[PDB]
């Protein structure tokens, strides 16, 4: 195939061109994100309760809905949460490769099963079934800086004039309102409710009543009377549009004949949905989208159509109505992008120096310049038709297969350059002479590669799709970087490259190059002659191999674990949990003293702080908060003082002062799902209707015999909330029918004074919007203000709720967990310093095996998956290392030669530890990877090696040494030059301090020293496997 | 105090050998959260007797009273903890504490239908005609409830 | 039934067409309300 393309340049310059344009095509094309999807697919089910405690929800939406979850295909787990802010979220999580379609389809569909068995007022409020994502391309927050206009006015202006025009903007999936549009609130008055002898039921009544939508029909409708001219709708009663026509509702006329008024006993105005959560972007009122990126979009094209079009939104807002972006991934992305594309320009420069410093001749330099770009295009047209997209993952994936794209450039020009220099042929049939001496081995690799690289994208689970990234991208780039080699490399060689008299090694030439050839002609006799003397003693070597392999092993256990590097995003968190029971005014001192130190402490760090009251990683208590704090651009903040790990330690130092409220800053992990590497997610379950109070002490009993294992367990946690103070009234049944009084009037009266009601829709300013009903404020704040609620009885008179009732503090939980349909209790943990995550996961099971009886337990999400990957990897290792040795065994024509490539493997290794180890950084996927390409290159180097020394005592029958120290000599130059030229090209990586540093430190730090290991001893120990090896079985 | 809110939690949460580190170093035993609830209120409820015992020896008030009147009796002798029960009352708990329902021990006990709790209040002079604020008795609760051998027990 | 074209796409056609956002290959919506009280909302996509 190189010998049919060597005589036939055109047909490889056209399948060049064709790789070219599909790759050129591909790039233009393909979608762009930060990351792909990663977790497996997840479906949650949530609904609204207005007013109801967390049994409530739980024992009327979730039990109902769960029951229900039957015939769903593919659906690994269950779980749900029921809490006092009236809210459940059932969460089904689906095997891998399920169609998510299919999957919210069949939970929509058996929804419908339970929907008619849940509380009218949830079916009315409606149960949202939603594909689950972790994940937002920008926040766009919207604010008033004159102070005119509330969260609810910004809110209500978002949803009507923005959302909908952001929601139809190309490449937007989802759009979430921070807050909700305009609710009609009627805020009702007792003590004048009482006075004109009404209740909340009779505002209920005149509501539906006159704020309604009523059908009359048509003048001359069909049938019509033969001769009828006219045929018109009539339009009867149509829904209210103002606080003005809600205040005019009638309620009751007097017995002197005067009238009283829906305003004459309330307060009606226009306000939110829900006042459970108030958001503030320094300081000031502030609402916000929410945006997802849509399925194979691009995230760069769609974050600027999303500023085209509120740009175009600009000049309709409100004076004061400001746009900021607290939240943008874009603009790392445009980053990432970049410094991968220098990384892989700059390694193409690097070759060109690197190849014209040793070959003297742009000839030489030309070939590797062009093959490289046709590789690296190419491989875009393989994501593409995979389906793939451009992303962290597939992009340094790319710069980490750079040093054997590199090589199959050199490797191939090198060797003709060298027959030429050695024998004197002409450029063509040293070119044909050449080829043949690789052309076998480069197929060789590419197998050897395949069975090293293919098996990673079988790992299942989160992890498992990530490494699939890399895999499938470095496989594709080897794959072409081969084909390029037997098809193009050689035909350029042969038709471009000046010829070389026999014996002419430049040492002739003057200045630099002559200095040069001379130094380097020499250092190859004074490595020969090394060779030789190692070759003598061999048995030192094997010991030196065995501390090696020793020493490896050791700084192996010695690395801690991790996924991805935490990245200085320009955005990081400060979580402000308050005492259970603390109130919303309360966690807002706290907030306001959050955001006060970091537009003070971290003037020239801190853009802005978006501090979210009654929310922590969802909608919480009044007692928990969250303030999401966005830095300036990186260039105005240099330093490692002023990064994200620094300001995070500064900031949780400092509000570890303030008292009862707990306060701590963290970084966003690079991908959410993954959560920590040596983190653990439990579920303790009750089998046996034990009950909650019963499950809490179990789990209290787990929780205090895992603190007996500080060596084992760190920080083994709930998940969940602690019980909490509730307030228990019992409404006497007897009381209430002598009194005349009904139990729906009192537990409505109750209802919807205290908790809210929403009744029904009006439509104001063409959009339809809800009416709540609700106590005002001062009515609904203590236990003494019950009794000033009255209900009318049969008789007619006005009976106080004291009258009926009975009341006394207890506990409850204000979040009730369940997992696969029974009550449950999350519980998260991690590894001691130094311990597996495996260890720590097998105590757990042994101290859980010790609770009361009806006590189970389960592992969910990380722990559920890496139990699935962990049972997988010694399979997947065996199967890599078994092709491996076959590949090379019909190479070499041999069982044994194959052991003296494969024993290359630790050489690489330890120099990747070492390097990690001393940077302290972490055995993470990019490291993992680089190992990979750094034992995939070495064994590239190694193959050759012992191919050329085989082949010399195969066909010129020499001896073991003579053929060895022959190869040795030959692949010293290629080695040394693809080394060079990719250490230096890694180099940027590695001291690199700026915007997505943290993973370029990750790929560049472990290849560098991993290179230089693999360099260094390869030359030396390499020529030692073939020989120690050839000798054992000859 | 600091101690004060670490002693409530401790209390409710069980932690005998904090209880007692707590009580050395004088955390308030009148520490009230919202509702009105002493740490001796929570060890009643949750049912810890040696940090009840603790309590009541480092000066707790055993008469402590919630913000709608509950005393820690009430909280022992509706959750049927007998022993608590009965070392409050050794320790001078009030066995006829109404709460703002007129709600006594004794009417909790016999909704909840803990007969050795009863015998034990009426043992230490529980008024057996105690009415509540609907002018119900610890019988009329008996009755209604379906309960005959509390029934047989209050005749 | 009983609603005139503008009550139907107030509170029936604009509430279902700002829920069609994020479907794959959507080319384009077309939709129509009648003083009948009828809607008809017609997504056409991507060819294949
Ligand atoms: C000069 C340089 O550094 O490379 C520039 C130059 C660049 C590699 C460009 C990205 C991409 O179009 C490139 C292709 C292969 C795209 C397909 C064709 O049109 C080619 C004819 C074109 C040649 C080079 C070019 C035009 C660069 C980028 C990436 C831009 C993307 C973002 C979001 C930052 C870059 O600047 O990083
Ligand atoms: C030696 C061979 C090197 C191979 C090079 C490999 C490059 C691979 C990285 C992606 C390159 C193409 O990526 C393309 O970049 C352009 C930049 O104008 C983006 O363009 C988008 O973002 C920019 C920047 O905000 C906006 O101004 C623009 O309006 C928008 O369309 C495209 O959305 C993206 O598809
Ligand atoms: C689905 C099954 C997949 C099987 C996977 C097996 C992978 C094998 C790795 C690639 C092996 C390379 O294959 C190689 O081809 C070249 C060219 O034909 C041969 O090259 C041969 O040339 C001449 C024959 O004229 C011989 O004298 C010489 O000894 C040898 O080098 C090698 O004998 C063979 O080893
Ligand atoms: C700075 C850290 C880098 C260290 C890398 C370690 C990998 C090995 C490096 C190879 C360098 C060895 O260098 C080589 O050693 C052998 C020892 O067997 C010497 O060999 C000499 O001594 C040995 C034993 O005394 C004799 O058998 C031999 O006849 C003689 O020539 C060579 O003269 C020397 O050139
Ligand atoms: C020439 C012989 C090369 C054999 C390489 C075998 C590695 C297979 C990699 C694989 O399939 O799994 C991917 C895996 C995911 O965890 O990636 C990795 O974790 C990196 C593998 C580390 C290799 C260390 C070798 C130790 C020598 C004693
Ligand atoms: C777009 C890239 C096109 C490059 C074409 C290269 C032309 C040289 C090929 C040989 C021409 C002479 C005939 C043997
Ligand atoms: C000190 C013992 C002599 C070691 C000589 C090593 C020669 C290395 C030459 C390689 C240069 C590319
Ligand atoms: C003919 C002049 C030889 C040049 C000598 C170069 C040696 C110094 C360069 C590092
Ligand atoms: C997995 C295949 C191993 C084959 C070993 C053959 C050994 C034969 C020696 C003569
Ligand atoms: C024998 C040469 C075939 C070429 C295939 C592209
Ligand atoms: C279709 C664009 C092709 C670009 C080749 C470099
Ligand atoms: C998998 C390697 C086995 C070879 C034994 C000679």
């Amino acid at each position: 195939m190189p010998n049919f393309f060597i005589d036939r340049p055109i047909f490889a310059w056209v399948i060049a061109i064709i790789i070219m344009l599909a790759g050129g095509l591909a790039i233009l094309k393909l979608p762009v994100a930060q990351y792909p999807t990663i977790a497996p697919p997840a479906v949650t089910i949530s609904a609204s309760y207005p007013g109801a405690d967390a049994k409530t929800v739980q024992d009327t939406v979730t039990q109902v809905i769960e029951q229900n979850m039957n015939g769903i295909d593919n659906l690994m787990y269950m779980s749900s949460n029921s809490d006092s802010t009236g809210t459940v979220q059932i969460t089904l999580t689906f095997e891998s490769g399920t169609d998510a379609d299919i999957a919210q389809v069949q939970v929509q569909n058996k929804l419908q099963l339970a929907m008619p068995l849940l509380p009218q007022e949830v079916q009315q409020q409606g149960v949202s079934v939603e594909k689950s994502s972790s994940s937002f391309l920008m926040v766009v927050g919207v604010i008033n800086t004159d102070g005119t206009m509330t969260q609810e006015d910004i809110s209500d202006y978002v949803a009507a004039n923005m959302k909908d025009a952001i929601s139809r903007t190309s490449g937007v999936g989802d759009v979430q309102l921070f807050g909700s549009q305009y609710a009609m609130r009627i805020w009702m008055n007792p003590n004048e409710l009482n006075k004109f002898q009404l209740t909340p039921v009779d505002v209920i009544t005149a509501i539906k009543a006159q704020n309604a939508q009523v059908a009359a029909g048509q003048l001359g409708g069909t049938p019509p009377v033969k001769g009828q001219q006219l045929n018109a709708s009539i339009i009867a009663q149509t829904r209210l549009t103002s606080t003005e026509e809600f205040g005019k509702i009638l309620l009751k006329v007097n017995q002197d004949g005067s009238r009283v008024l829906l305003r004459d006993v309330a307060k009606i105005e226009l306000g939110g949905e829900n006042y459970d959560i108030i958001a503030e972007f320094n300081g000031q009122p502030a609402s916000g989208l929410g945006i997802k990126l849509a399925t194979g979009a691009n995230a760069l094209d769609t974050a600027a159509a999303i500023r085209a079009e509120l740009a175009k939104m600009e000049p309709f807002f409100p004076s004061g109505l400001k746009i900021v972006y607290p939240y943008d991934t874009t603009p790392f992305v445009k980053i990432s992008i970049h410094e991968v594309v220098k990384t892989l320009v700059e390694a193409i420069i690097l070759v060109f120096l690197v190849m014209y410093l040793f070959l003297q001749n742009f000839r030489a330099t030309l070939i590797p310049t062009i093959a490289v770009p046709v590789v690296l295009l190419g491989t875009f047209a393989v994501l593409a038709a995979f389906g793939f997209s451009i992303n962290t993952l597939t992009m340094f994936g790319m710069v980490l297969a750079i040093g054997l794209l590199v090589d199959d450039a050199i490797v191939v020009v090198e060797n003709v350059e060298r027959v030429m220099a050695e024998e004197g042929l002409p450029p063509k049939e040293a070119t044909r002479k050449s080829m043949g001496q690789i052309q076998g081995a480069l197929v060789g690799i590419a197998m050897v590669l395949s069975a090293v690289f293919v098996p990673m994208a079988f790992f299942g689970g989160s992890t498992g799709a990530i490494y699939r990234q890399f895999s499938i991208t470095i496989v594709s780039a080897m794959a072409l970087s081969v084909l390029v080699a037997l098809i193009l490399t050689p035909a350029l060689c042969a038709t471009m490259l000046k010829p070389i008299a026999k014996g002419d090694h430049g040492e002739g030439k003057k200045g630099f190059f002559g200095w040069f050839n001379r130094m380097f002609e020499k250092s190859t006799h004074h490595y020969t002659d090394s060779v030789g003397g190692i070759l003598r003693s061999t048995g030192r070597y094997l010991v030196l191999y065995l501390i090696i392999v020793v020493g490896m092993a050791y700084l192996f256990v010695r690395l801690p674990s991790s996924f991805l590097p935490d990245e200085d995003q320009g955005v990081f968190m400060t979580m402000v949990q308050l005492p259970a029971g603390a109130t919303q005014e309360r966690t807002q001192k706290v907030l306001n003293e959050v955001t006060h130190y970091y537009l003070t402490k971290e003037k020239n760090n801190v853009e802005s702080v978006f501090a979210v009251n009654g929310f922590g990683f969802a909608p919480r208590p009044q007692n928990t908060g969250i303030a999401f704090v966005s830095l300036k651009d990186w260039a105005d903040r240099p330093g490692e003082e002023n990064k994200v790990e620094a300001i995070t330690m500064r900031a949780t130092r400092a509000f570890s002062q303030i008292k009862d409220a707990m306060v701590f800053a963290f970084n966003l992990p690079a991908i959410v799902e993954l959560g920590t590497a040596t983190g653990f997610d439990f579920e303790l379950i009750d089998q046996a209707g034990l009950g909650h109070e019963k499950l809490t002490q179990a789990r209290n009993q787990l929780l205090a015999e895992a603190a007996k294992h500080p060596d084992m367990l760190t920080s083994v946690r709930p998940n969940g909330l602690e019980d909490t103070p509730q307030f228990k009234i019992d409404i006497d049944q007897e009381k209430a029918q002598a009194l005349g009084v009904s139990i729906n009037d009192i537990n409505t009266t109750l209802g919807a004074a205290w908790g809210g009601s929403y009744v029904n829709d009006f439509i104001d300013r063409g959009r339809v919007k809800k009416v709540y009903v609700m106590s005002e404020a001062k009515y609904r704040m203590l236990p003494d203000d019950i009794g000033d609620w009255y209900v009318r009885a049969a008789d007619g008179q006005m009976v106080p709720f004291s009258a009926f009732s009975s009341s006394r503090w207890e506990y409850g939980s204000p979040r009730l967990e369940r997992y696969n349909g029974l009550p449950s209790m999350e519980i998260l943990g991690q590894a001691a310093p130094g311990k597996s995550t495996g260890e720590a996961m097998e105590l757990m099971e042994q101290l859980a095996s010790k609770l009361p009886t009806g006590v189970g337990y389960d592992w969910t999400g990380m722990s559920y998956q890496e139990r699935l990957s962990g049972n997988q990897a010694p399979s997947l290792y065996a199967i890599s290392l078994i092709v491996v040795f076959l590949c090379l065994a019909a190479l070499y024509e041999s069982w044994s030669i194959p052991f003296s490539v494969m024993l290359v493997v630790p050489l690489g290794v330890i120099g990747a530890l070492l390097a990690a180890t001393f940077r302290g950084l972490t055995n993470d996927v990019y490291f993992q990877v680089g190992l990979l390409t750094t034992i995939g290159l070495s064994a590239k180097n190694a193959i050759l090696i012992v191919e050329f020394a085989k082949d010399l005592m195969d066909k010129e029958g020499k001896g073991l040494i003579e053929a060895t120290l022959d190869a040795v000599r030959m692949r010293l130059r290629p080695i040394l030059m693809t080394s060079l030229a990719f250490i230096l090209g890694v180099m940027p990586l590695v001291i690199s301090t700026g915007a997505g540093s943290g993973a370029q430190n990750a790929v560049g730090t472990g290849v560098m020293g991993g290179m230089v290991t693999a360099t260094v001893l390869a030359i030396f120990f390499v020529p030692v496997f073939f020989v120690v090896v050839r000798r054992r079985f000859s | 105090s600091d101690l004060g809110k670490k002693l409530l939690e401790a209390a409710r949460a069980g932690r005998d050998d904090e209880v007692r580190i707590l009580m050395a170093n004088g955390a308030d035993v009148n520490a009230a959260d919202v509702v009105g609830w002493t740490p001796l209120h929570l060890a009643a409820y949750w049912g810890h007797l040696e940090i009840v015992e603790v309590l009541l020896k480092n000066g707790a008030d055993v008469n402590a009273y919630d913000t709608l009147g509950s005393t820690p009796l009430h909280l022992a002798a509706h959750f049927g903890h007998l022993e608590i029960v009965e070392v409050l009352l050794k320790n001078g708990a009030d066995v006829n504490a109404k709460d703002d329902n007129g709600i006594t021990p004794l009417h909790l006990a016999a909704n909840r239908g803990h007969l050795e709790i009863v015998e034990v209040l009426l043992k230490y002079g529980a008024d057996v005609n105690a009415q509540d604020k609907f002018g119900k008795t610890a019988f009329d609760i008996s009755i209604n409830n379906g309960n005959e051998d509390l029934a047989e027990i209050l005749q």
